[PDB]
């Protein structure tokens, strides 16, 4: 319901809203400059892949 | 490296 989730290419500009919250111009993956949108800033999100965390470990 | 996503409001702001 919160709206449908998609890749980033880029954050092409920045604002603030006539209620002091920060906004974001989105570049989609997979679109061009014209299907740029504004979304309010909890929409951006940050993905990473599960990971196993002692294969990073550096022994000596 | 991390890859970038968002939720797209419905409608859009252009």
């Amino acid at each position: 319901a919160s709206g449908d989730l998609y890749e980033v290419e880029r954050i092409v500009d920045k604002r603030k809203n006539k209620k002091g919250k920060w906004e974001y111009l989105i570049r989609w993956k997979g679109y061009g400059s014209t299907e740029d949108t504004w979304e309010p800033e909890h929409h951006l999100l940050h993905c990473e892949e599960f990971i196993d965390e002692f294969n990073g470990l550096h022994m000596s | 490296l991390a890859t970038k996503a968002a939720r797209k409001s419905a409608p859009a702001t252009y």
